[PDB]
């Protein structure tokens, strides 16, 4: 269950590091320099930050899906080995399955 | 000027540039200068309209492929009459198609000597970029 | 220099280049240098405008391939006058249809002489790759 | 070298070889073996140029159909002069859409003698493969 | 070897080989093997070339249907300069429709003299196959 | 064997047969039986080749229509020469549409004598049906 | 045998039948029986051919309509040569456009004497219907 709960973790961990802006490509067409090329790559790789950017009508930007989904698997799998150690180390009728409240004698 | 009397003359020879530019000798005896600095003018003028969009105007160095297309554009412009089948009219054609090309961004403006030419800065222009909480505080 | 009047002579006979160069004296005695080395000049700048935007300029070393395409171009260079179904131009226009095939990335630049060209680093570019919390922490 | 000055003997017989291929004798007398070697290189270069994307370029064994292929090209280099209705550019032209087709993954390229030609690893790669969780632990 | 001289002497007519086979002699008195091989070897590479994907490369039997286009093929071949109005280039073209239809899929190498040819392992690639849970446990 | 020689003196007339088939006596006088054998197996070798992927291969009985297509495609074959314009060419081409119609399963192959020819099996590939629990348990 | 002997003759009187059958005598005297039966029975093969995916083969009755096609296509089989313009040839090209309109459901065949065709149970296929539930119960 350690194992289970870091991998989703750091899975998780990764997935929110990707999310925000999209992954944007560009394409460019035959008889550009290098120096044109690098300059391409720059505003591509700026563009997310920068709201508004201009390119050649020769040239295209595509923006393409990043990482679409939601963080529900991740904390599943959270949850099941937190549920298990639980259960493992001091029983599945206090912690896991937590025996609520109530009081009396 | 992309192109001189010397670069008319290897290209097409000295008869042929003295038959077209001697207009007031017949039989031809001298090329005029004038003319042919006109002509070049004008063939310069026609490509700069070409390569204004993606390179800087006053280019220091003089790529080859642009002396050619210079040179024939230059001799197209120093006959008074020209038909549409005459050869010269196609090699003119032909060069323009070239130009063309490199001004859709299909053909790239080779090296002048040894270095690359100078693009303009169109495409580098962005935004700014605004990315606070992302500088290491 | 992707070819020199050797490659010349040899694809065309001396007695041809010999013919198309000699513009002075009727008829030809002598080969023009100066004539030949603008030619191929001239092809080696179109050649280079097809291929600069998918390898180095100054290659190291020169193609089989693109020695015939220099070759082929200087030759249709040396023609003061080239009508549209002189074979010779359409010898060239093959040749054209095989660069601009190399530039469109249908046709590969082959072995100079046992090792590859030197493509250009336009594909190469990514951002970066931003991948903390991956590194085996 | 794909074809060799016999193969081109045997497929065009050697006095056709030695009237394209002799031009300072009139009559032909001898057959010049370097005009036919550059020919042929001119015609492996081509052949390179359109299967570098697919096969290893310092082909070990040569394929019969690319023996085919490269004596029908040398023949048609050797002709200093070559028209559109000529039937030996129209055999040239059908030996280049054979090369593009087997280019463009439509035809392969047969057993040299016995064993397979080299592919290329381009279709091979893939990123690695990440699948813990299912070996076995 | 798909087909052999005897094949082209019944199909042609002896008279018609020699013709086409005998280079030297003026009229012809012999028919050439070494000529008649390579246009038969030539022959199977195209068909070769044309059958490499869907078939073995070394077949241990000759179909009828590859008989006769080998046949039909290595006539072509025999000719040095074949023009496009010519019937037997017609009939080449003809022969090599039918091979790239049974390329394509569209017809099927027909049985050799009782059994059938044998088809590459191109289309049984399969995955594996993961299918636990399901082997009556 | 869909056709006999009895059926191609039937269908052309003996005069025919014997004018196409002998070939090494002027004027002929008999008809050669090997290169009658050779058109008709070459004829069944193609109409396999358009048949294969609906019927078995060795039929144990030969459709009428059947062999009106092997008679007139050996006809078509005994002709060395054939050019496009020759009636025979355009029998054999509409012979070949119907034997094309035939494969692409817009016709029917007809009765034999009495009983229907025998499909293959490709169509009755299913893979087996899996219905536990309907099986009145 | 959808036509007859006496259904040509009728159709295009005895001399033509004559004329076109009798292959041995010139001028001709004597109808082939022979010939005229091996054309008819083609006519009905590929009659067959056309209608076999509708109707049962061997029908019991003729089709006023398909005599008239039976006949046309005979007397177009009984012509060793048929060129595309002759008016037969069109006729017989009228006729197969006939056939396939009926095999591609646009056209009925027709009454015999007084009553239908027997069409194929091709349509009639269904599963089987199970719907129990609904028998009143």
């Amino acid at each position: 269950p350690y194992l289970f709960r870091h991998y989703a973790t750091s899975d998780l961990a990764e997935m929110l590091e990707i999310y925000g802006l999209p992954i944007r490509l560009g394409k460019y067409p035959p008889g550009t320099a290098d120096e044109e090329k690098a300059t391409l790559l720059r505003a591509v790789t700026g563009l997310g930050h920068a709201a508004a950017g201009i390119i050649p009508e020769t040239m295209a930007i595509d923006f393409q899906q990043a990482a679409q989904g939601s963080s529900d698997p991740f904390l599943a799998m959270m949850r099941q080995s937190e549920d298990a150690i639980s259960k493992a180390v001091l029983g599945g009728t206090l912690t896991s399955t937590t025996s609520q409240s109530g009081g009396g004698a | 000027s992309y192109c001189t009397l010397a670069d008319l003359i290897e290209q097409y020879s000295e008869q042929k540039i003295r038959e077209v530019s001697d207009r007031v000798n017949k039989p031809a005896t001298t090329i005029d200068t004038v003319i042919v600095d006109r002509a070049i003018a004008d063939a310069d003028s026609e490509i700069d309209l070409h390569l204004h969009g993606r390179y800087q105007l006053p280019l220091a160095s003089v790529p080859t492929a642009l002396k050619r297309i210079a040179c024939g554009l230059a001799y197209a412009n120093l006959h008074i009459v020209l038909k549409e089948e005459n050869p010269v009219y196609k090699t003119a054609e032909h060069l323009r198609k070239l130009l063309s090309g490199i001004a859709n961004g299909k053909l790239s403006l080779a090296l002048d000597a040894d270095g690359k030419p100078a693009p303009v800065a169109n495409t580098v222009q962005i935004s700014e970029g605004r990315n606070d909480w992302g500088a290491d505080w």
